[PDB]
C-alpha cells in the first residue's frame, strides 16, 4: 500500500543517485527521472566542492547515525525547501562513497540511514508540495 | 477542488446542517460557496482522493486520524496567531500537534457518556456486572437494559480499557507501537464480559449505531453510550434521559478513548487562505460553534468564550468526568492500524466467529 | 567543522531554491 508509495519515491530521489556516485550502478541504470534530476545534483556537488572538502572518519554504524543525524537534522530545523533536499541526497551520498572507498563495509548503513530520516521527517513535506513532479519540474526550471 | 470555493467534509452524526449556515455567512462576506458534505466512510475516503489530489478543502475528525494525514504530506500546515492560538484551551492545541507542528484546529472535545431513561429507570447502574440482571428485569416488562453500537470499537472501548487494555505504551513522550495493550488481561476481561452479555441474549451482536438509536429513542430500551452529538435526536424523541458516568468493571472506571473534533486544510486546497478565514474568524467564534451546536451538541468546544457557557450544562459535565477517567486518543499514524484491528476483533467475539483470546491476538498481531 | 558543514548546506541549498 503505503510503504511501498514512500519507498519508490525515496528510491527515485534518493537512492538511485547514491548508487551512481557510488559506483555501484553505472549512469545508463538510472530511470530517465534519475537521469534529469542528477544534473541539478551534480552541479550542487560541483558547487560544493568548491567551498569544502569534506573529510569523513567513520568506523561504525552508531557514528554514522550520530554524525549523518547532527548534520541534516540542523539542515532543516529552519525549514524545508528543495534546495536544501539536493543538500541532502548529496551529502548521503559523499559519506556513502567515503565509506564503500574505505571499504568498511558500512555504504549499506548510510544509505539506510538517509533512507530513514527522509521518510519520516521529509517525505510528509516532499508530497504536500508536489512530490515527485515538483522536484522533476525544480530540477528542470534550474536547467535554465 | 475549485478555486474560489470551498468543500467540507464532516462526518454524518454531526452538525452539517448547522456548519452550512456558518458557510452561508461565509458566503454572504466573500461571495466564496461553501459546500458541507456527509459521504461514508469518511475518514477512509479522504486519504484516499486526497492522496490523488482530489477531496475537500477542508477535512472534519476526530484527532487520532490526522497525524496519520499528516505523515501522508496531506495536510497543509496552518498558521495561527499566538493571539488566535489563546482562544482555544492548550490542551485541545495539543491533540493537533505533530512532530512539533500544528496541523489542524481543534473544534470540541468529545468522549461517551452513559445515557439512561429516566422513567424506566431512574437510578443508572454503578457497574457493568449488575446489567445482566437488569436486563433480565427490563426484558419481563418488554423492554431491555442496554443497546449501543457494536459494530465500531469505539463504543466498546472503554470497557476493554477498563481493566488494564491500552493501545500504545505511552512513557517518556514517544508512544511505543511495540508495545500495545490490545491483548493483556485487562483487554480480554473486558471483552469477554460483553460476548457473554451477548451470549446470554442481553444485547445483540448485529446492534449497530442507527439499531441503537430507534431503540432508545423509541423507548424499547434503558440505556446507551453515546456521546454529545446523539442528544438532539433524544430532545426531538421527548424521551426523559439522563447523561452520567459510565459503569465501572470490576470496580474501575470505564476508561473512554478522548476524541478532538478537529478540521484540517487539504494539502492540495487551493483555497488555503479562505479556508483560514472560515475556520479561525466565523467557524470559531461565539456564533459560528453556536450555529453547529444547535444542530447537533459540539461537546465541550475548544473555544473559551463559548466553552464556558456549554460547561455548565449538566450533560456537558458528564462528558468531562467520563472524559478525565479516560483518556486523550493518541495521533501517530498507527492509530488506523490499531483501530481497524479493534474493530475486527470485537465484531468476531462478538459473532462467535473468534474467541477472545483469538480476536484479541490477532488485534495485537495487526495493530 | 560538522555545524560548519551544515551551514554550507543550507546556503547553497537556499542559493539553488532561489536561482529556480
Ligand atoms: O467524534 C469521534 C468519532 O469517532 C468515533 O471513533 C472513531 C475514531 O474517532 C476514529 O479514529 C476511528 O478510526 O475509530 C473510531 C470508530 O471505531 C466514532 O466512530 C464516531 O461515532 C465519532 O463521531
Amino acid at each position: 500500500g503505503e510503504e511501498l508509495i514512500y519507498h519508490n519515491i525515496i528510491n527515485e530521489i534518493l537512492v538511485g543517485y547514491i548508487k551512481y556516485y557510488i559506483n555501484d550502478i553505472s549512469e545508463h541504470e538510472l530511470s530517465p527521472y534519475q537521469q534529469q534530476i542528477k544534473k541539478i545534483l551534480t552541479y550542487y556537488d560541483e558547487c560544493l566542492n568548491k567551498q569544502v572538502t569534506i573529510t569523513f572518519s567513520l568506523t561504525s554504524v552508531q557514528e554514522i547515525k550520530t554524525q549523518f543525524t547532527g548534520v541534516v537534522t540542523e539542515l532543516f530545523k529552519d525549514l524545508i525547501n528543495w534546495g536544501r533536499i539536493c543538500g541532502f541526497i548529496v551529502f548521503s551520498a559523499k559519506m556513502a562513497k567515503y565509506c564503500k572507498d574505505a571499504n568498511n563495509h558500512l555504504e549499506s548503513t548510510v544509505i539506510t540511514t538517509a533512507y530513514n530520516f527522509m521518510k519520516h521527517n521529509l517525505l510528509p513535506w516532499m508530497i504536500s508540495h508536489g512530490g515527485q513532479e515538483e522536484f522533476l519540474a525544480f530540477s528542470l526550471h534550474s536547467d535554465m | 477542488i475549485e478555486e474560489g470555493k470551498l468543500v467540507i467534509w464532516i462526518n454524518g452524526d454531526k452538525g452539517y446542517n448547522g456548519l452550512a449556515e456558518v458557510g452561508k455567512k461565509f458566503e454572504k462576506d466573500t461571495g466564496i460557496k461553501v459546500t458541507v458534505e456527509h459521504p461514508d466512510k469518511l475518514e477512509e475516503k479522504f486519504p484516499q482522493v486526497a492522496a490523488t489530489g482530489d477531496g475537500p478543502d477542508i477535512i472534519f475528525w476526530a484527532h487520532d486520524r490526522f497525524g496519520g494525514y499528516a505523515q501522508s504530506g496531506l495536510l497543509a500546515e496552518i498558521t495561527p496567531d499566538k493571539a488566535f492560538q489563546d482562544k482555544l484551551y492548550p490542551f485541545t492545541w495539543d491533540a493537533v500537534r505533530y512532530n512539533g507542528k500544528l496541523i489542524a484546529y481543534p473544534i470540541a472535545v468529545e468522549a461517551l457518556s452513559l445515557i439512561y431513561n429516566k422513567d424506566l429507570l431512574p437510578n443508572p447502574p454503578k457497574t457493568w456486572e449488575e446489567i445482566p440482571a437488569l436486563d433480565k428485569e427490563l426484558k419481563a416488562k418488554g423492554k431491555s437494559a442496554l443497546m449501543f453500537n457494536l459494530q465500531e470499537p469505539y463504543f466498546t472501548w472503554p470497557l476493554i480499557a477498563a481493566d488494564g487494555g491500552y493501545a500504545f505504551k505511552y512513557e517518556n513522550g514517544k508512544y511505543d507501537i511495540k508495545d500495545v495493550g490490545v491483548d493483556n488481561a485487562g483487554a480480554k476481561a473486558g471483552l469477554t464480559f460483553l460476548v457473554d452479555l451477548i451470549k446470554n441474549k442481553h444485547m445483540n451482536a448485529d446492534t449497530d449505531y442507527s439499531i441503537a438509536e430507534a431503540a432508545f429513542n423509541k423507548g424499547e430500551t434503558a440505556m446507551t453510550i453515546n456521546g454529545p452529538w446523539a442528544w438532539s435526536n433524544i430532545d426531538t424523541s421527548k424521551v426523559n434521559y439522563g447523561v452520567t458516568v459510565l459503569p465501572t468493571f470490576k470496580g474501575q472506571p470505564s476508561k473512554p478513548f478522548v476524541g478532538v473534533l478537529s478540521a484540517g486544510i487539504n494539502a492540495a486546497s487551493p483555497n488555503k487562505e479562505l479556508a483560514k478565514e472560515f475556520l479561525e474568524n466565523y467557524l470559531l467564534t461565539d456564533e459560528g460553534l453556536e450555529a453547529v451546536n444547535k444542530d447537533k451538541p459540539l461537546g465541550a468546544v475548544a473555544l473559551k468564550s463559548y466553552e464556558e457557557e456549554l460547561a455548565k450544562d449538566p450533560r456537558i459535565a458528564a462528558t468531562m468526568e467520563n472524559a478525565q477517567k479516560g483518556e486523550i486518543m493518541p495521533n501517530i499514524p498507527q492509530m488506523s492500524a490499531f483501530w481497524y484491528a479493534v474493530r475486527t476483533a470485537v465484531i468476531n467475539a462478538a459473532s462467535g466467529r473468534q474467541t477472545v483470546d483469538e480476536a484479541l491476538k490477532d488485534a495485537q498481531t495487526n495493530s | 567543522t560538522m555545524e560548519n558543514l551544515s551551514r554550507r548546506l543550507k546556503v547553497t541549498g537556499d542559493l539553488f531554491d532561489i536561482m529556480s
